[PDB]
């Protein structure tokens, strides 16, 4: 076989140079997974300068400077998690990958994280003045609270350990966003910019199988590791998930301090927090009361919540 | 007397949600070229991917022989997905008139495996 005596580019680049190059074959495939996964993010494929923002503005316009400002400050905390995640976090993955297919998988979550983050800049262009979007980036720059999230998980990307690198890029899909997420979901409920809310639910469309894919591929490998060294992996998880909790539940209290949201916000990241757990393969200890928000709010993110015949 | 038939893809977490239930269970095969008959009742078990429902479980189902045995369906996915979320429950529900009996999670919560226990143990006595 030319595939067990031949290695990919990019192993051969970085790890072993004593073999010769194999191109990439979409032919025989080694994981069938990675064809569901690739299908389904490339025909999901949307640009946000082809959802009407301008729709928002009668809403965007009856709330005081309060709440436009938070708006503006919580969606530029989210741009700078997404230009993390797009720029070292997704591209890092490429090299650690099991199979040719997964490279490329990881080439379109880099790109596609990368047209999340941009999608704020289109809602900025439409609602915001160039003083609250300014005002926004220097919050986001001098808020220890909020750099302190990205500056835990980025050492994981540069560092030479590809399991620990998996569950960050893991982890920021799953779990780190979802605080803020809850904000649009909350203003959507009651009416007030609805189209902003569906760029977000093409966003999250889009993380839902970013988190399940790097959790699968996390479970393939630590699944190779003995018994003891499962455990010790076990434990980083949760160590670095309790930090993370930690650090996230400190910032939003902060960013939702005067709206009252903080209690509700921090409840639907512990219910995300629970699913990047499962996604890796590991139960959700978290409560009911602990991981419950409104219906009203639940609603605006899912509303369901060859036939011979 | 409680039987389940579930689906589960390479990542297996419908299997792993089924194998914390109490009822015996029988998988429906990945392999397109491999078909299993069932002579008795059960609940079925089965996730989403939107095509809706897996083609292995449409293969299932239209064996005559197999979907008249069926006393209800359970669907999963996430709710990520909004509108499309375990919308496999729904579906068989229409195409097999049988009732929706639940929708859950990934590999299911604690309160899950609780509520699916009891569902089955209902759907076997109602
Ligand atoms: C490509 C892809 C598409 C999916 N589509 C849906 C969907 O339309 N609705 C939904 O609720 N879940 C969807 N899911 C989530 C799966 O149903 C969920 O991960 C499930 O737990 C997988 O079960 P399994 O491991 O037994 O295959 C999708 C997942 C993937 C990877």
């Amino acid at each position: 076989n030319y595939y067990d005596r031949s290695v990919s580019p990019v192993e051969y680049a970085y790890f072993d140079q004593s073999q010769n190059m194999r191109a990439i074959n979409w032919n025989k495939i080694v994981d069938e997974k990675d064809l569901e996964v690739w299908n389904r993010v490339t025909q999901n494929f949307w640009l946000p300068e082809n959802i009407p923002v301008s729709n928002d503005l009668p809403s965007w316009n009856e709330l005081d400077d309060d709440w436009q400002q938070l708006i503006t400050r919580t969606f530029t905390g989210l741009t700078l998690l997404d230009t993390v995640q797009s720029s070292i976090g997704d591209v890092a993955q490429i090299k650690n990958s099991l199979t040719e297919q997964e490279q490329v998988i990881y080439a379109n979550f880099a790109f596609m994280v990368g047209v999340h983050a941009r999608s704020y800049g289109t809602i900025f262009s439409t609602l915001c003045t160039s003083e609250q979007i300014e005002e926004a980036h220097e919050w986001v720059v001098d808020n220890e609270a909020l750099q302190a999230r990205p500056k835990a998980l980025i050492p994981f990307y540069t560092a030479d350990d590809p399991l620990k690198s998996k569950i960050a890029a893991a982890l920021m899909p799953g779990f780190l966003l979802y605080g803020g997420f809850y904000l649009p979901f909350y203003l959507s409920a009651r009416g007030k910019l609805p189209n902003t809310s569906d760029i977000i639910r093409l966003i999250l469309r889009d993380k839902v199988i970013h988190n399940f894919y790097s959790g699968y591929k996390y479970q393939l490998k630590v699944a190779k590791l003995s018994p003891e060294k499962q455990a010790e992996m076990k434990q980083f998880v949760f160590d670095l998930l309790d930090k993370m909790i930690g650090l996230e539940k400190t910032y939003l209290h902060q960013l939702y301090d005067g709206f009252g949201l903080a209690d509700e916000a921090i409840r639907f990241s512990l219910y995300n927090a629970g699913k990047f757990l499962q996604n890796l393969g590991y139960e959700s200890p978290f409560t009911k009361e602990e991981t419950r928000i409104a219906p009203e709010v639940f609603a605006q993110l899912s509303a369901r919540a060859d036939w011979d015949f | 007397k409680e039987l389940i038939v579930y689906f589960s893809t390479q990542s297996n977490n419908t299997h792993r949600f089924v194998q914390k239930l109490d009822a015996e269970s029988i998988r429906i095969p990945i392999d397109e070229e491999e078909r299993i008959k069932v002579d008795e009742d059960y609940v079925l078990i089965v996730p989403t991917y939107s095509g809706a429902v897996p083609k292995q479980v449409i293969h299932f189902l239209n064996d005559p022989d197999n979907r008249k045995h069926c006393l209800g369906v359970i669907s999963s996915g996430n709710t990520n997905f909004g509108d499309s979320f375990a919308i496999a429950g729904p579906v068989i529900s229409y195409k097999l008139k049988v009732p929706l009996l639940y929708q859950f999670e990934l590999i299911g919560t604690k309160e899950d495996v609780e509520e699916v226990n009891r569902i089955i143990s209902e759907t076997f006595n109602a």
